[PDB]
């Protein structure tokens, strides 16, 4: 029938007006298969016809589809969608199973006829027209216009939400802790009573629904207990993916690879292992997807490696408001991160990874701080509270990262937890500069024209060093001076840079890089004792460093 | 009850339209206290449960207005105000009196309750929408709209300067050196009077409003191993940059005077006019770091140039009314923080250093925070508005910790930074 419940009230945008799009008649066949039905739709009391006072409307059609007997209606109003104002979007988030307790029994019950009962304002009504033609031109003009929300219109989508809630706020006041999720065309009912006793309630609910028009037209609480929402797969105790086929073959297009690499993205959900990092980098370089995307033996690997582990099919548990929130975290490959947040002591509540790409150059200690945030974040969402981390990496080592860092940070509670690596700072540059030890003045530059570049240095012993470059920017140079210093020094040394682009990634503490350069810098300060780098500014008059400059560009000037 | 008076017509600025910040996630306790406290405002009917017909937002938040107290709610009206209060700021505009820095003490009474009896605008109550969140997006979220003047938007005490400007005319007949500012329901009072008497003629203010309007201030005071200062007081006259000390040592090592220059280097921007030439030349020779080479003659005479050259600033005192004054903070070492609010690059009109002894308030997002707080106060003191924050934290990190050590009443408007400060030195 149709909805009692209290209208709410809509307007277009100021400026704007009740869309004139008349509508292109289509044959006269489905023209009829039009009047048959918006006929049946109007006897439900659904429309009512209203063809001169209402100069707006709408173009009107219909079309069949989806392996389905009986025609269908297809009146989408979207230039009334862009002249009608913004509501409170239905649902802005996202809703996680993982944030659910497990009841005893739930079921689905299907509110399909559901926008329809529902009365759309008694003025809005109006900016719901569609034109009924007729054939050989001969038509004086069937207009119509909806009571309800009309099948498309922006405002059914919300006005809807809001009105199922408020049709069954007094229900769960009488008869409460029953679980009940809306999502749009779906209601989910749940609670913890046996098979029976809660098909008992079921009904009270559904008459309770039948006494404000909206007809269940499940016979029963009857639906399949695999229920399928947003790619979860739920149960009234556990809860996964499974849709995630993964195929093969050869000739693979930029847009195949993205597709696989999205799929993959998605169980990572709940199965602990995905790592998506060679194949998400191949998609790098963004422009052709029908372009096929060529595989190295490493891409090629990675979903080897991930396939087996979608083989196995991993359930996920639900939560529980009585036991306190765990989460563990384990430094996997280079710049990829897992983690597992966990209730009971050895079943996966919640799982992600944490994929490092924010910026080159980062150190690890940095990196799961990170992913510890990112890990509150999600969870503060999703469950309500921070949880306690289970972090590899020594607790005294933190204490140093922190009181010497420009960015200020916050870790919760969190114990050490022994895994394959350790996080912890792989070399340290010293505070003073050493007694005795040897200085290196390095400095390099390049014509950057010529892509020619030059390195080398001078220590305080008239020691000194050059060699040419090649397709090396002004920058890189500089790194490979900084690294030539290392090769010939002690294991301590002083360093003396005039870049302040070497200063500011080897004082970064870096350790991981797709640079091999950068990566040999590590290298041999991983090795040294005791390592001092300064910086002072370039081409002003410096120790040394005002003639080295001079030394390094003893040919080409740039 | 039927006790409500007209109202004045808020229309936003010409240009903007509602505001409809995204409301970011809330923890299980602290939704539990907005619930709590949103009920008992509907059960006062200072708000008023609404429908989707409203597409707007403006974030919420739980804070303990003292320690080991209640909660409070804060609106971020941060975005409501930019459009409806830069509209109205040139209307109603509350003037700054600049007495209130040159005075010496300084208390900030809370006077936010007053707000919440003169209704708005039957209209201009939809922009005042705030949603309240709820776990796991289960529910969209209670949504709210307000119908008393809320107590963030800045567009609210500007109309209660009606009554505010009469309740406190008696008093100020009486006492005629205290200078009253108000800033966003915080009553800047100061004065000259020895603290002993500073804290009568506060209370007896605070006696006053008491009794004719019914204006009550959260009393506050700690006898505590924290001891605050009484009537959480401020001290402007104490208020002045020098912490900018060159060391003793810049003609000992070599690497020294290395870092002499680099300090002097930088420097060349703040103060025009500083030389460096005369000091690099004893640098000037590839040598050892630890090699000591004492002061020459021209190095020295130029040391001793800059060295006093920087305690007397130059211009700079340019306050442009149209550029938003801009606060850039600097995490320096273990409980010592340094800001500088400038307008323009390099031309600051105040430099300070947070200090705040790690251990207790080890917590560096507390101590950040802190810092935000108490940069922005006297910011309101001395220019009358809020500072742009540039912070030293990570962005997700930021938002997640604040509202935990926050006890104000507004929110300074924020950006993060995300890249090595150079400033990060002595200073
Ligand atoms: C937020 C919520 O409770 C929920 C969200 C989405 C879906 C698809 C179902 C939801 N709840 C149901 C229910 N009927 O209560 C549920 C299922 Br299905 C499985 C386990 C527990 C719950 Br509470």
């Amino acid at each position: 029938p149709i909805s009692p419940i209290e209208t709410v009230p809509v307007k277009l945008k100021p400026g704007m007006d009740g869309p004139k799009v008349k509508q292109w008649p289509l044959t006269e066949e489905k023209i009829k298969a039009l009047v048959e039905i918006c006929t049946e739709m109007e006897k439900e009391g659904k429309i009512s016809k209203i063809g001169p006072e209402n100069p707006y409307n709408t173009p009107v059609f219909a079309i069949k589809k989806k392996d389905s007997t009986k025609w269908r209606k297809l009146v989408d109003f979207r230039e009334l969608n862009k002249r009608t104002q913004d509501f409170w979007e239905v649902q802005l988030g996202i809703p996680h199973p993982a944030g659910l307790k497990k009841k005893k029994s739930v079921t689905v019950l299907d509110v399909g006829d559901a926008y329809f009962s529902v009365p759309l304002d008694e003025d809005f009504r109006k900016y719901t027209a569609f034109t009924i033609p007729s054939i050989n031109n001969e038509t004086p003009g069937i207009r119509y216009q909806y009571n309800v929300l009309p099948q498309g219109w922006k405002g059914s989508p919300a006005i809807f939400q809001s009105s199922m809630t408020k049709i069954l706020e007094p229900f769960k006041k009488q008869n409460p802790d029953i679980v009940i999720y809306q999502y749009m065309d779906d209601l989910y009912v749940g609670s913890d009573l046996e098979i029976g006793q809660h098909r008992t309630k079921i009904e009270e609910l559904r008459q309770h629904l039948l006494r404000w028009g909206l007809t269940t037209p499940d016979k029963k609480h009857q639906k399949e207990p695999p229920f399928l929402w947003m790619g979860y797969e739920l149960h009234p105790d556990k809860w996964t993916v499974q849709p995630i086929v993964l195929p093969e073959k050869d000739s693979w297009t930029v847009n195949d690879i993205q597709k696989l690499v999205g799929k993959l993205n998605w169980a990572s959900q709940i199965y602990p292992g995905i790592k998506v990092r060679q194949l998400s980098k191949l998609l790098r370089g963004t422009k052709a997807l029908t372009e096929v995307i060529p595989l190295t033996e490493e891409a090629e690997l990675e979903l080897a490696e991930n396939r087996e582990i979608l083989k196995e099919p991993v359930h996920g548990v639900y939560y529980d408001p009585s036991k306190d929130l765990i989460a563990e975290i384990q430094k996997q490959g280079q710049g990829q991160w897992t983690y597992q947040i966990y209730q009971e002591p050895f079943k996966n509540l919640k799982t992600g990874k944490y994929a490092r790409m924010r910026g080159a150059h980062t150190n690890d200690v940095k990196q799961l701080t990170e992913a510890v945030q990112k890990i509150t974040t999600e969870s503060i969402v999703i469950w309500g509270k921070t949880p306690k981390f289970k972090l590899p990496i020594q607790k005294e080592t933190w204490e140093t990262w922190w009181t010497e860092y420009w960015q200020a940070t916050w870790i919760p509670e969190w114990e050490f937890v022994n895994t394959p690596p350790l996080v912890k700072l792989w070399y340290q540059l010293e505070k003073e500069p050493i007694v005795g030890a040897e200085t290196f003045y390095v400095d390099g530059a390049a014509n950057r024209e010529t892509k020619l570049g030059k390195a080398g240095y001078v220590t305080n012993k008239g020691r000194q060093k050059v060699v040419p470059l090649t397709n090396t920017t002004n920058q890189k140079t500089e790194l490979q001076a900084i690294y030539l210093a290392l090769q010939d020094s002690g294991l301590e040394v002083n360093i003396v840079t005039d870049s302040q682009y070497a200063l500011g990634i080897i004082q970064a503490q870096p350790d991981k890089s797709e640079s091999e350069l950068v990566n040999q810098i590590i290298e041999q300060l991983i090795k040294k004792e005791k390592v001092y780098l300064a910086w002072v500014p370039a081409h002003k008059g410096i120790g040394g460093n005002e003639q080295v400059d001079k030394l390094v560009s003893a040919g080409i000037r740039k | 009850p039927i006790s409500p008076i007209e109202t004045v017509p808020v229309k936003l600025k010409p240009g903007m339209d509602g505001p409809k910040v995204k409301q970011w996630p809330l923890t299980e306790e602290k939704i539990k206290a907005l619930v709590e406290i949103c009920t008992e405002m509907e059960k006062e009917g200072k708000i008023s449960k609404i429908g989707p017909e409203n597409p707007y937002n403006t974030p919420v938040f739980a804070i303990k207005k003292k320690d080991s107290t209640k909660w409070r709610k804060l609106v971020d009206f941060r975005e409501l105000n930019k459009r409806t209060q830069d509209f109205w700021e040139v209307q109603l505009g509350i003037p700054h009196p600049a007495g209130l820095k040159k005075k010496k003490s300084v208390t900030v009474l809370d006077v936010g309750d007053a707000y919440f009896s003169v209704p708005l605008d039957e209209d201009f109550r939809k922009y005042t929408a705030f949603t309240i969140p709820s776990i796991n997006n289960e529910t969209p979220g209670i949504r709210y709209q307000y119908n008393v003047l809320p107590q963030g938007w800045k567009g609210s005490p500007a109309i209660f300067q009606s009554s505010m400007t009469k309740i406190l005319e008696p008093f100020r007949k009486q006492n005629p050196d205290i200078v009253i500012y108000q800033y966003m329901d915080d009553l800047y009072v100061g004065s000259d009077l020895e603290i002993g008497q500073h804290r009568t003629k506060i209370e007896e203010l605070r006696q006053h409003l008491l009794r004719w309007g019914l204006t009550t201030p959260d009393k506050k005071h700690q006898k505590e191993p924290p001891f605050l200062w009484m009537g959480y007081e401020l001290h402007p006259d104490k208020w002045t940059v020098q912490p900018i000390v060159l060391p003793e040592k810049d003609s000992w090592t070599v690497n020294d005077i290395q870092k002499l220059v680099g300090k002097l280097n930088w420097a060349s921007q703040i103060y025009p006019g500083i030389k460096v030439r005369q000091l690099s030349k004893l640098l000037r020779g590839t040598k050892a770091l630890t090699e000591v080479i004492p002061l020459t003659e021209e190095a020295e005479l130029e040391l001793a140039e800059n060295r006093e050259i920087l305690k007397e600033p130059v211009h700079g005192v340019y306050y442009d009314p149209s550029k938003d004054l801009i606060a850039e903070i600097q995490k320096q070492g273990q409980g010592q923080w340094t800001y500088q609010i400038y307008q323009e690059p390099f031309k600051n009109l105040k430099t300070g250093k947070y200090a705040r002894t790690r251990g207790a308030h080890t917590n560096d997002v507390k101590q950040l925070t802190e810092a935000v707080q108490k940069i922005t106060t006297e910011s309101i003191v001395i220019w009358g508005k809020t500072p742009k924050f540039k912070l030293p934290i990570q962005k997700e990190t930021w938002e997640t910790w604040w509202t935990e050590y926050w006890q104000a009443t507004w929110i300074p408007e924020w950006e993060f930074v995300n890249t090595p400060p150079l400033v990060k030195l002595w200073y």
